[PDB]
């Protein structure tokens, strides 16, 4: 009517059995946890870095922009005074300048294909961890059947402790 | 290496680009700078070299301007070596506050802009305000209260007794010439004060003075005799002359300064699932979303689920979810929670919660993208997760997502209704008696709730304290129950803290009973509120809002007193790493380090030097597992003494205790352990030490040490000191955290090396007369430490992680594990018995002293017993592996006996102690 197994001993090493399953198992959770803790830490970093990049392209764009408007009035000078020595040294200091921020715009542009390639890896890492998680409950709840049959069968608690530990 | 190329930005245009040494200071570099800038173009319209400041962008990816430019360049850290000349323009003490701000905190204060939340914006804005003012009326207090704020007294716990003539040695500021002399334990510190004048009256007004425990900003002042003050109490133990120095005001000064309505809308509540974005599933499966509404733990309805769409990273379905309420029931603190899970035609993929209400009170309408937090499989296995937090996942760019839209209910917006609202609705509305003082007097079950409910009148005027019992009960899914409710609790009379204490619970999500609670915390002392400051903060992560009461209550003492500020910033910063508390944590530091510019400066210096350690142990670590100890050794003590770690490392005041001065660094005294995690042991020269442990998770030691304190306390407050030893413990960073090292000590084991070894180390270090001292020492701290590791369930005791101190004193380290991780014994060393009874197979007398002792110790926590639960059930908050559930928080109840009587669980202690006693042997 009330509709809801074999020896003790043969339940009980099946027990210790999907304990042992469990707590390895769970430990590999624990370990892709430690990764995407890890990986989503050092993403957020890569991701401040970039605006870093940002933030010093910004103002050598601001260098730029002030040597274009300021020079202006003393390159008309030194033209008008054939001082074409000094127009030369500022022209060639600005290309410098430009250069520079190549090199910069060159170094974003290589964080920003490791931030794309780490965050490919992060949700990997939360895939996987996705395809474990039904294992691992689905072990905990068998465990714990096993248990609640041996204890409704009135196996003793160092019996118990001993499959379990 | 020792040089680094930098970029140099002139305001003419030109650019410079040199190398120049990584540990040179800013304002030699501009020399270096100005020297070369002479030739080349545009040099003649500069102005000097001190009308410009340099700028870099700094490791936040700020703009700072670097004002000192007696800083190294090494230590200012910029992205990258580049530094742009501009003026000193602009409100530059504003400037200078939010760059310090930003490293101070971790998180840079542009992000908070970042976000674009009004939420955010407001709480800058008003809190900001609010502690800025706090700090400029403090600013023109007087020398005494602004000594009050800034170094507190630390009294022994009799405040808030013999006589004995002692002398103390007194000095002045700036002169050698000390005094020596005879005052009573029962002076006060006017008193004592009057003498060290008349004294130099022989060869000012003594109101005109203060006396500092010289070498510490420690001071004593107040209505209180002497012995009161942890100072002289610790000193009077040990037989030691105090040392005083007597400060005048003038140099405290110096220091100082430097319409529709809702419940007309009868429409059932929905919304729209729209789509999920970035998930990661089983290809061959399908994906679900379960949805509920929440307030606290009690769901207000039944759940509904989506239908099965294949697995997708971009899952669409673009369904009406409705619900069995309407949307005149929702509650302020309505809480719609989503989970995502994946399920074969079953795992939860991620999870995310949202409040129906926004912080102005207004019913959400629109769209809305809720970017989720991955699901951890535990225990309990719920569908949903409704104690997880309200904000959104910071990780925006890679988080699985889900957009959702709430539906258009009005023309116009609508708000929850106004108080007075509440209170117009909630008005109108021997025998019975019995049933009631039952059920209260002494979880409910269906016909006792009502029953509550129908007397909720009764339990207001005859049983206050049960109001928690009564919000319970409430039914929080229909709005005419809510303001009921609220109607009472209105008139609620004040309960005592630990009442208040309970409704902080995740339970209670109700803001008016938030408000209760905290209006009724509000009594509290400095000293006690100290007791409970990490719960208090573990709370906060349970609150919908970033404006809320309890962060108002803990700011308000945090500027009020300095000591508290610097734990409550400690214990904030040190959570700054984890993505669902980092915003309303960083916001509340920027709050606090702009109403204590002060404090910020001290804070500033211990970053440092902790940032340096971090280096340090990194250092070590790598070095550790190629080379020997010896040398590995000899290689920190050099990398400690470059220029830029021996300052940063020197000169603090220590963050374990902000009164203690962390002074000369003693290199050749430093050193480190081949362990797990390698920790390092750094002394200073009255010679103080910190283990720095980077690798580990420090939280539930500080727990742990935490409730020995409080232990301590309450033994204290009723005549028994057990002379414990609860050093500092500190979490500082992500898994990172400092230990106050406890001096003249060592381990059970190093010192068992007949084995009548502990009291041969005892009589060697308290040789003659002393001896008789020393195993009383170790009586009352064994005691102590038998009863606190008994009833907060800690294990794995032994012979290494159990120390004793020249003085005699027992104490424990390291406490790993707590509440059983089974019933941990009562538990009685024989080495630990044969000391207590002065090395002798018999000794009665003292013995029965020792198991007083332990008896005396277990029955006043029992009376306190609540309080422990309480300040547990808080903790759950901190996710602690060992401190999840109802079943870590029923080990206390266990170890207590909460449920028995105080005779009948006085005699089971006793059957527990001779129990352990027959085990000592075996
Ligand atoms: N308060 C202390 O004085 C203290 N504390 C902990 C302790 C450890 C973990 C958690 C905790 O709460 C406390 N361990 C201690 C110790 N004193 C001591 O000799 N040890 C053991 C050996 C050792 C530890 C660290 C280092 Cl760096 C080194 Cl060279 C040697």
């Amino acid at each position: 009517q009330q509709d809801q197994e074999d020896n003790i001993e043969a339940v009980g090493k099946k027990l210790h059995e999907y304990n042992t399953q469990f707590q390895e198992k769970s430990r590999e959770y624990d370990r892709l946890y430690e990764d995407y803790t890890r990986t989503s830490q050092e993403i957020q970093m890569k991701r401040t870095a970039i605006e870093a990049f940002n933030e010093t392209i910004k103002i050598f764009e601001e260098q730029c922009q002030t040597q274009e408007r300021y020079s202006k009035e003393y390159i008309e000078k030194f033209k008008r005074e054939g001082n074409e020595t000094e127009i030369q040294r500022i022209m060639h200091n600005y290309e410098k300048l430009k250069s520079r921020i190549s090199e910069i715009v060159d170094s974003r542009r290589r964080l920003e294909e490791d931030l794309k390639k780490q965050a490919a890896e992060y949700r990997e890492i939360d895939k996987r961890m996705n395809s474990i998680k039904p294992d691992l409950i689905q072990l905990r709840k068998t465990r714990d059947q096993y248990l609640m049959w041996l204890t409704q069968k009135g196996v003793r608690q160092k019996k118990l402790n001993e499959w379990l530990g | 290496n020792q040089s680094v190329v930098v970029d140099f930005l002139l305001p003419t245009g030109v650019y410079l680009n040199f190398p120049v040494s990584r540990n040179a200071n800013l304002s030699t570099i501009k020399q270096l700078l100005w020297h070369r800038a002479q030739y080349e173009p545009l040099f003649h319209m500069l102005s000097g070299p001190e009308a410009y400041v340099f700028t870099c962008i700094n490791q936040t990816a700020e703009q700072q301007e670097l004002e000192d430019e007696q800083r190294r360049l090494c230590d200012v850290q910029p992205f990258l070596p580049v530094l742009r000349l501009v003026a000193r323009e602009g409100d530059r003490v504003k400037k200078l506050i939010n760059s310090q701000i930003s490293l101070l905190i971790g998180k840079g204060l542009h992000e908070f802009d970042s976000l674009c939340d009004p939420e955010v914006n407001d709480f800058r804005a008003k809190m900001c305000q609010f502690c800025e003012e706090a700090a400029a009326r403090r600013q023109q207090l007087g020398w005494e209260a602004w000594l009050q704020y800034s170094f507190p007294l630390q009294l022994e716990p009799s405040a808030q007794l013999p006589n004995r003539a002692l002398l103390v040695n007194v000095k002045f500021e700036g002169s050698e010439e000390s005094f020596t002399f005879q005052v009573s334990t029962k002076d006060v510190p006017l008193a004592l004060m009057a003498c060290a004048l008349r004294k130099k009256a022989t060869v000012e007004q003594p109101e005109d003075y203060t006396l500092q425990v010289n070498g510490r900003h420690e001071y004593l002042y107040g209505s209180y005799p002497l012995c009161q003050f942890q100072y002289i109490c610790s000193c009077l133990h040990s037989g030691l002359t105090p040392h005083l120095t007597m400060v005048h005001s003038s140099s405290i000064l110096a220091m100082r300064d430097e319409s529709v309505s809702l419940w007309s809308l009868e429409q059932p509540f929905r919304i729209e699932l729209i789509q999920g974005s970035k998930v990661n599933a089983d290809e061959r499966m399908k994906l679900v979303v379960q949805a509920g509404l929440f307030h606290g733990n009690e769901m207000l309805c039944k759940t509904v689920s989506s239908s099965e769409v294949s697995v997708c990273s971009e899952p669409v379905w673009k369904q009406r979810l409705e619900f069995d309420i309407n949307i005149c029931d929702l509650p302020r603190m309505a809480r719609l929670c989503f989970a995502l899970y994946a399920v074969i035609e079953d795992c939860p993929i991620a999870w995310a919660n949202l409040m129906l209400f926004d912080y102005k009170d207004q019913l959400k309408t629109g769209e809305r993208c809720l970017y989720m937090w991955p699901s951890v499989p535990d225990e309990k296995g719920e569908l949903l997760n409704p104690t997880g937090t309200v904000r959104s996942n910071p990780n925006t760019d890679s988080a699985a997502a889900l957009l959702i839209c709430l539906p258009e209910v009005a023309p116009h917006p609508v708000y929850y209704p106004a108080l007075e609202k509440i209170l117009e609705l909630g008005r109108h509305s021997e025998e019975e008696q019995l049933q009631l003082r039952e059920i209260l007097e002494r979880e409910l079950y269906e016909h006792e709730k009502d029953l509550v409910w129908k007397l909720r009148h009764e339990v207001q005027e005859h049983f206050p304290e049960a109001l928690a019992r009564l919000l319970l009960v409430t039914k929080w899914n229909k709005h005419e129950d809510v303001a009921q409710m609220l109607y009472l609790l209105c008139s609620w009379p004040e309960l005592p803290v630990l009442s208040a204490l309970e409704l902080l619970d995740f339970s209670f999500p109700d803001c008016h009973v938030g408000s209760f609670a905290i209006k009724s915390l509000r009594k509290l002392t400095d000293d006690e509120l100290f007791q409970y400051l990490l719960q208090l903060v573990q709370v906060l992560k349970y609150e919908s809002y970033l404006d809320c009461e309890l962060t108002k209550f803990l700011l308000d003492r945090a500027l009020a007193n300095r000591k508290i500020g610097h734990f409550l910033f400690w214990h904030l910063r040190s959570e700054m790493h984890v993505p669902s508390v980092a915003l309303r944590f960083g916001l509340i530091l920027e709050a606090y380090c702009r109403g204590s510019t002060h404090h910020m400066k001290v804070l500033m210096k211990q970053g440092e030097a902790l940032s340096k350690l971090k280096a340090l142990n990194d250092f070590v670590k790598l070095s550790s597992q190629k080379t020997p100890k010896p040398q590995t050794k000899e290689l920190m003590h050099l990398c400690m003494r470059q220029e830029a770690y021996l300052e940063a490392l020197s000169h603090l005041q220590s963050p374990l205790d902000p009164s203690t001065l962390l002074a000369e660094v003693c290199v050749e005294q430093c050193t480190f352990m081949d362990s797990k995690m390698k920790p390092l042991w750094i002394m200073y020269s009255g010679s103080v030490g910190i283990i720095f442990k980077n690798g580990d998770d420090l939280r539930q030691d500080m727990l742990t040490l935490q409730m020995i304190q409080l232990m301590d306390v309450l033994w204290k407050q009723e005549g028994l000191d057990l002379r414990m030893t609860p050093y500092g413990c500190l979490p500082t960073g992500d898994r990172t955290g400092l230990i106050e090292v406890v001096l003249r000590s060592d381990t059970i084991a190093n010192i068992q090396l007949n084995k009548d070894a502990l009291l041969n180390w005892l009589k060697s270090k308290n040789p003659g007369e002393a001896l008789d001292r020393a195993i009383e020492e170790f009586t009352l701290s064994c005691a102590g430490y038998c009863v606190a590791t008994y009833v907060l369930g800690i294990g794995d005791r032994h012979s290494d992680n159990i120390m004793i101190r020249e003085s005699g004193q027992l104490f424990h380290i390291d406490f790993g594990h707590f509440l059983g991780n089974e019933r941990v014994p009562f538990i009685l060393t024989y080495d630990f018995v044969h000391v207590i009874q002065q090395g002798k197979t018999n000794n009665s007398e003292k013995f029965e002293r020792f198991r007083g002792y332990c008896e005396r110790a277990y029955t006043i926590l029992r009376r306190h017993g609540l309080l422990f639960l309480h300040l547990f059930a808080l903790m759950r908050a901190a996710g602690l592996p060992e401190l999840s559930c109802s079943k870590d928080i029923q080990y206390l109840k266990d170890s207590l006996a909460l449920g028995k009587t105080e005779e009948e669980a006085l005699k089971h202690f006793r059957v527990k102690f001779n129990e352990a006693l027959r085990e000592s042997w075996k």
